[PDB]
C-alpha cells in the first residue's frame, strides 16, 4: 500500500524485547 | 465432538487476539504520530535555539 | 532610597535606570504613581546604571519615564501570630478585607537555605489513614512529601484529604499555599476551614495561616508567592519554635512562571524551553523548605506533571527534593481506582524494615512484587487471553487484582462526589488486610468487594451482600 | 593586584572590565568576598562565574585577581570532615589543615604512568563482587532510574571498606570520597549519619555540591574531589570516589554555558559534556610502581529517565567508564534487592580483578544463571524435569543468593561461603522462600564456629582441595541441622 | 613571525589578533611563555586580522595579550622509520619517555587527498581467520575495513584481534591511532605489543607506530589525531613503497570532537547535533586514508554507534567511506555469539562470485538466507509453539541455530575473557564447515558443539567430549 | 480564520469583558469560547513571530496563562458583590481523542469540568455523544 | 567527497546540463543522479554556514526546489522540438526505510514513481530486491 505507514519486518516481535520476545527465547 | 469444539474455540481465539492487536496497533499508532512530530518540534527548536544563540 | 525612570516594560520585566546608587540585586523597586503598589523585583544589573525587574502585579499603564523608588530591602511580609488566619497575597497585603495584618515583626521572602549543620536526620512514619500511601508509601514526619500527577487526577482531593486527616488534628500551626490553582478552589478552602474552626474570625485560634497567588495572577507573583508561604512558615519554624505543615499547591507553577518571565530576562532557552536556572532556583527554594534543628516542617507539596509526563524537566527535578513521592496516574483512574497513587512507582524514604517494620516492609514489599508480575504479565493477557496462562499465573492475576481493588479507598473529601461515605483505615488493620489477601485468605470473595472499601472487614461484608 | 569593574552581575554571570591580566580559568575575589572563575575571557570583558549567591555583587563592584587557577586544599587532613566544592569545611568541626593545594583542573595520567589493574576493589556486595568485579583503577558506572538504589550501592562500599582500613597493610587500605552533586542537605546529611554510625566516616573526604549551591560550585565538586583522590593516588595510597549524579553536574555547566552565552547543542547542554565527563573519568587510573603503584577508583552515578539509557549524557558517561551496573525499577519492585540486571551489566575483569577463590564459584554461578535466564523467560509451564526445571530451580536458589539487604557489606570470603553454598547444588532441596533464611543462619553459624575457615581463605586467597572439603563438610553438617 | 596576541579564550577556541601579516588557515600557532606546548590551529579568519584557532591542548593558564607565533606550516610531525615502537602525540612529540623522535623527515597533518587517476582497482581478499568476516564479509587487502558497533560490543576487542592475526604476520608496517579512546587501552595496546615482540624497546625491528589522542585530550587534539596517524601511514605508503595497516579505535570521535567545538568557532547545528560541515571533513579525511597505484593502505577502523542506532548521521556517513562493513549487533553479543558480527547487515564489496568464487559465494548467501527464514520463523514461534511448527520449519530452525553458533570463535586476544584458547580457521574450512551444516551432515550433532569452536573438526570432537561426560 | 491572530488572540478577553459587566452589575451570564485551541494557534503564531522561545508543541510558555487569565474571570460573585455568574463553557479540540496533549490539559486544569464528547459515540449514532464515565463536573 | 560542498551541489546540474545536449538535439539521454540525497547534505553544509535560516532537520527551506528545478528538466520533448528524451533515475538513501523523511518525501513527491528496495528481499534471497508492492510507476 502507501509507503508511509509504519512496516514491519521479520524478526520484530524478538527485536522488541517484550513477553512475547522472551516467550519465543526461551520457549 | 471433541476435535471440532477444539477447532471453533482455537478460531475464535485466534480472532479475539487479532482483534485485539487491531485495538493496541491503533493506540501505538496514535502514539507513534504523536512522538513522531514531537521528535521534529524538538529537533526544529534544538537548531533555532543554537542559531539565535550565535 | 533612589528614584529611577522605567525605561522599558516587556510583559512582567519591567528595565529601570537608577539615576545614583543602583538597587542591589532581588530589592522591592516600588512603582509610584499607581492606584495598587506595584512592586519590582530586581533580577539583573544590566549595566549603564539600568536594573532589569521583574513585577510582581500587572503591568498595564506603566509609561516609559514613570518613577520607581527603592525600598531598600527585598520584599517583606507580615510574619508572625497575627498571620494566622489571615489570606495574604504575593507582597504580603491582606486580601481577606479583615483588616490589615499587625504583626510585629516583617521578614523578607528571600533567605539563605539552612545550613548543613542545622539539618534535622529524624524519621517517623506519619500515618495518613490512607492504604497506598501508610503501607507502599508511608509519608515521613517533617519530611518534604510530593504529590505527582498530571491534570484532573487527584492532586487536590489527596492534598485535601491529607489537609481533613492530618491538619486538623496537628498540635502546631500550618501554612497553605496556593501558587497557580483556580481561585474558587481558594474561596472553598477558605470558608471550609471557617466552618470547621480551624480559621477562627472572631478569636485568634486560629491554627492555619493562607497565602495565595492563583492562576490569575501575573507570571512574576506566581513565581514569588511559594516563597511567602515559605517564609510564614519558616517564622513559625524557627522563631516560634513550633512544628508547621507547609501544604503548597502546584509547586510546578512556580517553574512555570519562571519559564514565562525567562524569555522576557533576556536567557537562551533551555530544554523544551524551561529557564536554564530550573535546577537552581528550585534548589533555592527547596531547600529552605526543610525540617532544621530548630523545628520541623513537614512540606506536602503537589506537583503538576505536563502531559501526564514525567521526564519533564520540571517534575523530573523535583522528585530529588522529596522524601515521599506520589505518583497518580490517569490510567489508574480510567480503571476507577481512586486514588490513583500508582503502587509501583510511589517511593519513601522511611520504608526500611529497621524504621517501618519488618512486617509492614514484608507485605508492602510482597504487595508489591506481585502487582509488578502481573504487569509483566499483561501483555500476554492482552493478547493471547487469560486462558493462555499457568493456574499459578491465574493466582497471581486474580490476587493482584484484588490488591489494586483494596488500594483504592473513598476519601471524606469525595462523599459529595461519589455518595460514599470516607473510610479512615488505620495502618494496623491496612497491613494486617493486605497480608490476608497476599495469603490468599480472600481468595473466595469477589475482586469488585474490594473495591473502595475500607477495612477488609468491610470488603467481606461486601462480598456477602454481593449475593 | 590588577582588579576590574562589574559591567553586569545577572544570573551568576559577571561581565567583569578590567583584569587585563587575569588567565583563563583563574580564580578571582569579588569585593563582597565572594569568588569566581574567569571562563568566558572577551576582548572587552571577562565572563567570571560566582561560586555563591550573586546578590551581594552589584554593577560597579571591584574584582581582584587571586592569581593562582582554581585549586582545592588536598591532603589526608580532609578524611572525616564535609568539604563543599571550594574545599571549605561545613562540618563545623573546624578549619581543615590542608597544606597543599591541588588544581582542580589538572590533566590525567598518560599511557606511561599506568598500569594493568590488579587489586580487587571489593565492595561488600555478592551481585558486584561475584558476576561484575570491580578493580582498582576501573570507573564502573552506577546507571539506573531513580530510586533504584545507586546510592545505596556506593554507600556499602563506603562501609565495607571498613574491614580493610581498620586493619595492618596500607595496600588493601582505600580511603573514599562521596561527592554529592545536587541532592539536597537533608540527604548528604543522612548519608554522613549512616557513615558515621558504621564508623566510616574516618576514611572518608564528603564533598558537598547541593541544590542551595551555586550551578559553578556544583560544577566544579566532581573535579575538586577527584583532586583530592588524586593526591591519595600520586602517593602511593589507593582511593576511591563516587561522582553521585554526575547528571546534575552536566545540568549546572548547561546553566552556567547558556548564562555565559556560549551557544546550546543537544539537549541545550554544551557541546562539551562528552568532555566534562571524559577530563574528569580519565583521572582514575592504575600507577605504575615507579610512580608510587596507587590507584584511584572512580563509580559514577547517572539516573536515566524512563530507564532510556540511549539518552544523551547516559551514553556520553556509558562511553568512557570501563563497565555499567545496571539498576532496573522492574527488579526492585519482583524483589531483586540489589536491583543489579546482572545479563546486562557489564564490568571489564580488571585483569583478574577478583581473587582466586571468589573466581571458582563465581564462573560456575555465572554460567548457572546465564542458562537460568535464558531458559525461565515464559511462566507457561506446560514438563522437563531433567533439562529445565533442573536448572531454573538452581537459578531461583542462586538469585535468592544474590539478594541482599541495605547497610550491611558482606566480606569476600562470606560472599564465598555462601556463593559456594548454593552453587555446589547443597542448596537446591532448600526452599526457594527459605534460603534467605539458609543465607543468614549459615553466615552466622560460619562466623562463630568455622571462623578459621574464613581466616584461611581470605589468608589464602584461593580455595584449596582440602579447604573445599572442610566447606563440604561445614555446609553438609548445617544443612542437615539448618531446620530442627 | 607576524607575533600574534591573545585577545580571547573561549573554551578551547582562542582568537589571535596578528598584527602583521595574517596566519594562512590550517597553519600552526605557537603560544610563547607555556611551561609546555601549545599548538593552535587556525581554523577562520574572522577578520580583522583576527584568527580564530582550536587549541590542540589545555586552554588554562592563557592571559589576554600573550604573544603567539606562527609557525608558517600545518602542524608537522616527525615522520619516518624511527617513529615505530614510538608513541607520539597530535603535536608529534613523543610521550613514551623514550627520548626525541630523530626522524631525518617532517611532514603535515594536513594534505591533499590522493587523485582519481592514482585509485587502484584491485581487489584481493585477506583471511583474517575469523568464520563470520572471512564467509559472510571477506575483508580485502588495500580496502578501508569498518568494525561499526556500539559500546561494549566487541569493537576493540575485534580491533586488536585483527591486529594480532593480520599485523603480526604482516611484513609490512602498521600505525594505530587511538582517537578518543581510553587511555588504559592505550596502555594495555602498548604493554602487549613489548611483549608479542611487535614493539621492540632495545633494537629497532619494532613493526607497529603509536598515535594516541585519548578521551582525556581537549576536544582540538581530538580531532587531529587521525590525521596525524594517516600522515605516518601515508609517509609508510608514499616515501616507503611498503604495504602498512592504519588501525584508528573509535573514529567517531573525529566527529564529535567536531561537534564538541563547532558552536565555539560559529556554525549553526546541524540535524541532531553535528556540525554543519560533518560529511565534508569526514571525506577530507578518509579520502586520504586509500591504497594508491604507489602503495597499499589495508585500513581498520572502529566505529562508535551512538545509542546502537546505525541511522545516526555519524556512522550513516561513514558507510559510503568503507569497503567492507562488519557491524556488531549488541542482541548477538546479548546471546553471547563472540564475535557479535550482525550476520544479515555486514557486507563487503569483494563478495562476488567472481572474486570470491562460486562456492563460497553459495555458501555465505545460504548462510544468510537461512538466517532470514530464521528471523521469520521466530515470530511464528511466539504464538504457535515450538511443538507446533512443522518439521521443515524445525529443521530450519535447528540448523539456523548450528549456524549461529559455529558463527562464534574464541578470539587468543579474548581467552582472557571467555576462558577458552584462541582459535584461527582458515577460509577453506570455513566454508567446508558451513556448507556441510547447511547440507546437514552435522544435524545429529547437538547446538551445543558448534559454540566457541574453531573448525568444524573441533565442533563434532566437542560434541563426543559431551557424550562421554553425559 | 481569515481575520487576523491578534483579532483571533483578543476575541476570547473581549466576549469575557462584555459579559463581566453582567456579572458585575448582579446578573447572570453565559460565554462559550468556541475553539479556544484556535486562539491557542493564533497566540503561538503571535508568540514565535515575535521570536519568543518555543516550548512543547511550539506552543510558548506563557500559553497556560493565556487561557487561565480568560478562565478565571468566570466566578459567582457573592451576595454583596451582586450575585452575578459568568458561566464558562470553553471548547477544546483535540486531535485523535488526545485528551492528554498540552492544550487539552492545561485547560483541563483550569476548568471545573470537562464534558468529553466521543467520534465513537457520534459514529455509532449516540448523540449527543457525551462520555459519562470521563465527563464530571465538581 | 574530498570535493568542496559547492562541486557535490552543482554536481547533478553539470550532468543534466550535459545530458539536456541530446535531449534538446533528438537524442534518447539517461542521468543517474547517484547519492541526491548528498547532494542535499552539501546545500545544506553550503546554506548554514551561509547562514541562511534552517528548517526541518537544518535543511534550507529551498531544499525541495533545489531539487525540483533538476529533476523536472528531465522531458520528452514533442517532435518539434526534437523529440529528444533526458529520462531521469535519481537514488535516494532511506535510513531504516524512513520514507518519511524531509529530502525522501521531497524526491517522492518530485517523482513519477520509485523503485523501492527492502534489505530483507535482499537477504531472503530476492536479488535484485525490488518490492513490488510499494515500487509503483506513475
Ligand atoms: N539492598 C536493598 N534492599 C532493599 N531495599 C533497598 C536496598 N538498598 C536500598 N533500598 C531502598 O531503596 C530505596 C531507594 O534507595 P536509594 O536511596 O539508594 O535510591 P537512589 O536511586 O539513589 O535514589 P534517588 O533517586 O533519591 O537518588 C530506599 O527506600 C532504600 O531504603
Ligand atoms: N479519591 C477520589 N475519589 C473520587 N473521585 C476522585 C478522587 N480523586 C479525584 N477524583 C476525581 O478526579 C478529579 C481530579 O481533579 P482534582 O483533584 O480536583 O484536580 P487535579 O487532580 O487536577 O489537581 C476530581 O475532580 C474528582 O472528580
Ligand atoms: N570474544 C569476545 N569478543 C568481544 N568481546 C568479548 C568477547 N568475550 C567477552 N567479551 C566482552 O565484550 C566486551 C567488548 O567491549 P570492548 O570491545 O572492550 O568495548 P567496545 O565494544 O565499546 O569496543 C569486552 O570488554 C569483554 O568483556
Ligand atoms: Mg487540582
Ligand atoms: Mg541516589
Ligand atoms: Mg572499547
Amino acid at each position: 500500500d502507501t509507503p508511509e505507514g509504519v512496516r514491519s519486518g521479520a524478526g520484530a516481535v524478538r527485536d522488541a524485547g517484550g513477553a512475547f520476545g522472551k516467550k519465543e527465547q526461551a520457549d | 465432538e471433541s476435535t471440532t469444539s477444539e477447532q471453533s474455540a482455537r478460531m475464535t481465539a485466534m480472532d479475539n487476539a487479532s482483534k485485539n492487536a487491531s485495538e493496541m496497533i491503533d493506540k501505538l499508532t496514535l502514539t507513534f504520530n504523536r512522538t513522531r512530530q514531537a521528535v521534529i518540534t524538538k529537533e526544529l527548536i534544538e537548531i533555532i535555539s543554537g542559531a539565535a544563540a550565535l | 532610597a533612589a528614584t529611577g525612570r522605567i525605561v522599558a516594560v516587556i510583559g512582567a520585566v519591567v528595565d529601570v535606570q537608577f539615576d545614583e546608587g543602583l538597587p542591589p540585586i532581588l530589592n522591592a523597586l516600588e512603582v509610584q504613581g499607581r492606584e495598587t503598589r506595584l512592586v519590582l523585583e530586581v533580577a539583573q544589573h544590566l549595566g549603564e546604571s539600568t536594573v532589569r525587574t521583574i513585577a510582581m502585579d500587572g503591568t498595564e499603564g506603566l509609561v516609559r519615564g514613570q518613577k520607581v523608588l527603592d525600598s531598600g530591602a527585598p520584599i517583606k511580609i507580615p510574619v508572625g501570630p497575627e498571620t494566622l488566619g489571615r489570606i495574604m497575597n504575593v507582597i504580603g497585603e491582606p486580601i481577606d478585607e479583615r483588616g490589615p495584618i499587625k504583626t510585629k515583626q516583617f521578614a523578607a521572602i528571600h533567605a539563605e537555605a539552612p545550613e548543613f549543620m542545622e539539618m534535622s536526620v529524624e524519621q517517623e512514619i506519619l500515618v495518613t489513614g490512607i492504604k497506598v500511601v501508610d503501607l507502599l508509601a508511608p509519608y515521613a514526619k517533617g519530611g518534604k512529601i510530593g504529590l505527582f500527577g498530571g491534570a484532573g487526577v487527584g492532586k487536590t482531593v489527596l492534598i485535601m484529604e491529607l489537609i481533613n486527616n492530618v491538619a486538623k488534628a496537628h498540635g502546631g500551626y500550618s501554612v497553605f499555599a496556593g501558587v497557580g490553582e483556580r481561585t474558587r478552589e481558594g474561596n472553598d478552602l477558605y470558608h471550609e476551614m471557617i466552618e470547621s474552626g480551624v480559621i477562627n474570625l472572631k478569636d485568634a485560634t486560629s491554627k492555619v495561616a493562607l497565602v495565595y497567588g492563583q492562576m490569575n495572577e501575573p507570571p512574576g507573583a506566581r513565581a514569588r508567592v511559594a516563597l511567602t508561604g515559605l517564609t510564614v512558615a519558616e517564622y513559625f519554624r524557627d522563631q516560634e519554635g513550633q512544628d508547621v505543615l507547609l501544604f503548597i499547591d502546584n509547586i510546578f507553577r512556580f517553574t512555570q512562571a519562571g519559564s514565562e518571565v525567562s524569555a522576557l530576562l533576556g536567557r537562551i532557552p533551555s530544554a523544551v524551553g524551561y529557564q536554564p536556572t530550573l535546577a537552581t532556583d528550585m534548589g533555592t527554594m527547596q531547600e529552605r523548605i526543610t525540617t532544621t534543628k530548630k523545628g520541623s516542617i513537614t512540606s506536602v507539596q503537589a506537583i503538576y506533571v505536563p502531559a501526564d509526563d514525567l521526564t519533564d524537566p520540571a517534575p523530573a527535578t523535583t522528585f530529588a527534593h522529596l522524601d515521599a513521592t506520589t505518583v497518580l496516574s490517569r490510567a489508574i483512574a480510567e480503571l476507577g481506582i481512586y486514588p490513583a497513587v500508582d503502587p509501583l512507582d510511589s517511593t519513601s524514604r522511611i520504608m526500611d524494615p529497621n524504621i517501618v517494620g519488618s512486617e509492614h516492609y514484608d507485605v508492602a514489599r510482597g504487595v508489591q512484587k506481585i502487582l509488578q508480575d502481573y504487569k509483566s504479565l499483561q501483555d500476554i493477557i492482552a493478547i493471547l487471553g487469560m486462558d493462555e496462562l499457568s493456574e499459578e499465573d491465574k493466582l497471581t492475576v486474580s490476587r493482584a487484582r484484588k490488591i489494586q481493588r483494596f488500594l483504592s479507598q473513598p476519601f471524606q473529601v469525595a462523599e459529595v462526589f461519589t455518595g460514599h461515605l470516607g473510610k479512615l483505615v488505620p495502618l494496623k488493620e491496612t497491613i494486617k488486610g493486605f497480608q490476608q489477601i497476599l495469603a490468599g485468605e480472600y481468595d473466595h470473595l469477589p475482586e469488585q468487594a474490594f473495591y473502595m472499601v475500607g477495612p477488609i472487614e468491610e470488603a467481606v461484608a461486601k462480598a456477602d451482600k454481593l449475593a | 593586584e590588577e582588579t576590574g569593574r562589574v559591567l553586569s552581575i545577572g544570573d551568576g554571570i559577571a561581565r567583569v572590565h578590567g583584569l587585563r591580566n587575569v588567565q583563563a580559568e583563574e580564580m578571582v575575589e569579588f569585593s563582597s568576598g565572594l569568588k569566581g572563575m574567569s571562563l568566558n575571557l572577551e576582548p572587552d570583558n571577562v565572563g567570571v562565574v560566582v561560586f555563591g549567591n550573586d546578590k551581594l555583587i552589584k554593577e560597579g563592584d571591584i574584582v581582584k585577581r587571586t592569581g593562582a587557577i582554581v585549586d582545592v586544599p588536598v591532603g589526608e587532613e580532609l578524611l572525616g570532615r564535609v568539604v563543599d566544592a571550594l574545599g571549605n569545611a561545613i562540618d563545623g568541626k573546624g578549619p581543615i589543615g590542608s597544606k597543599t593545594r591541588r588544581r582542580v583542573g589538572l590533566k590525567a595520567p598518560g599511557i606511561i604512568p599506568r598500569i594493568s589493574v590488579r587489586e580487587p576493589m571489593q565492595t561488600g556486595i555478592k551481585a558486584v563482587d561475584s558476576l561484575v568485579p570491580i578493580g582498582r583503577g576501573q570507573r564502573e558506572l552506577i546507571i539506573g532510574d531513580r530510586q533504584t538504589g545507586k546510592t545505596s550501592i556506593a554507600i556499602d562500599t563506603i562501609i565495607n571498606q571498613k574491614r580493610f582500613n581498620d586493619g595492618t597493610d596500607e595496600k588493601k587500605k582505600l580511603y573514599c570520597i562521596y561527592v554529592a552533586i545536587g541532592q539536597k542537605r537533608s540527604t548528604v546529611a543522612q548519608l554522613v549519619k549512616r557513615l558515621t554510625d558504621a564508623d566510616a566516616m574516618k576514611y572518608t573526604i564528603v564533598v558537598s555540591a547541593t541544590a542551595s549551591d551555586a550551578a559553578p560550585l556544583q560544577y566544579l565538586a566532581p573535579y575538586s574531589g577527584c583532586s583530592m583522590g588524586e593526591y591519595f593516588r600520586d602517593n602511593g595510597k589507593h582511593a576511591l570516589i563516587i561522582y553521585d549524579d554526575l547528571s546534575k553536574q552536566a545540568v549546572a555547566y548547561r546553566q552556567m554555558s547558556l548564562l555565559l552565552r556560549r551557544p546550546p547543542g543537544r539537549e541545550a547542554y554544551p557541546g562539551d559534556v562528552f568532555y566534562l565527563h571524559s577530563r574528569l573519568l580519565e583521572r582514575a587510573a592504575k600507577m605504575n610502581d615507579a610512580f608510587g603503584g596507587g590507584s584511584l577508583t572512580a563509580l559514577p552515578v547517572i539516573e536515566t529517565q524512563a530507564g532510556d539509557v540511549s539518552a544523551y549524557i547516559p551514553t556520553n558517561v556509558i562511553s568512557i567508564t570501563d563497565g555499567q551496573i545496571f539498576l532496573e525499577t522492574e527488579l526492585f519492585y519482583k524483589g531483586i534487592r540489589p536491583a543489579i540486571n546482572v545479563g546486562l551489566s557489564v564490568s571489564r575483569v580488571g585483569s583478574a580483578a577478583q581473587t582466586r577463590a571468589m573466581k571458582q564459584v563465581a564462573g560456575t554461578m555465572k554460567l548457572e544463571l546465564a542458562q537460568y535466564r535464558e531458559v525461565a523467560a515464559f511462566a507457561q509451564f506446560g514438563d522437563l524435569d531433567a533439562a529445565t526445571q533442573q536448572l531454573l530451580s538452581r537459578g531461583v536458589r542462586l538469585t535468592e543468593l544474590l539478594k541482599q539487604g541495605q547497610y550491611a557489606p558482606m566480606a569476600i570470603e562470606e560472599q564465598v561461603a555462601v556463593i559456594y553454598a548454593g552453587v555446589r547444588g547443597y542448596l537446591d532441596k532448600l526452599e526457594p522462600s527459605k534460603i534467605t533464611k539458609f543465607e543468614n543462619a549459615f553466615l552466622s553459624h560460619v562466623i562463630s564456629q568455622h571462623q578459621a575457615l574464613l581466616g584461611k581463605i581470605r589468608a589464602d586467597g584461593k580455595i584449596s582441595e582440602e579447604t573445599d572439603a572442610k566447606l563440604k563438610e561445614i555446609v553438609t553438617n548445617f544443612l542437615a541441622g539448618f531446620e530442627a
